[PDB]
């Protein structure tokens, strides 16, 4: 799942 | 058709998408208007959804460009809402196999849109249906 979608941390810096 | 037209158009669009992204990112970093994606997203989306072009678009890594267009701008703001909506729609339209999702990393930005609390309800719902749809194709 994370291979396709990541951990959800990749763009967090945005928030 | 002349047999070369499909690949020529597909190659040309990849270059155009990269050029627009680079120009908007540089303008954004320079604190200048960066409206290249805004102005071109509709005509570029017509190209991206063309069935005759799908295999060559996908084969040449167009997903990398679609990811870049969806990614945060250099000041960390997100691309304008019409871009987010039109490109999610493009993605829903394309027949994308799991390996292309893997190599492109486009799932990561779509996943982010799905959990981003600052995102509009409609965009967040579209991203979520895309994550689910892709997850069903993966397994
Ligand atoms: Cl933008």
């Amino acid at each position: 799942f994370f291979e396709i979608f990541g951990t959800g941390e990749e763009y967090r810096y945005v928030l | 058709m002349d047999p070369g037209t499909v690949l020529e158009i597909s190659r040309s669009l990849k270059k155009r998408m990269q050029d627009i992204l680079k120009k908007d990112n540089a303008n954004n970093l320079e604190g200048r208007p960066a409206t290249g994606k805004i102005e071109n997203v509709e005509e570029i989306s017509d190209i991206l959804m063309s069935k005759a072009l799908q295999e060559s678009l996908l084969d040449e890594g167009i997903l990398d460009e679609i990811k870049g267009w969806l990614e945060p701008l250099p000041d960390k703001s997100m691309p304008n809402i019409k871009i987010r909506k039109r490109l999610l729609d493009v993605l829903k339209t394309m027949k994308i196999h799991k390996e292309h999702l893997v190599t492109s990393g486009v799932g990561k930005i779509v996943y982010f849109y799905s959990i981003n609390p600052k995102e509009s309800k409609e965009v967040r719902a579209s991203a979520k249906a895309l994550v689910q749809k892709w997850t069903n194709e993966v397994f």
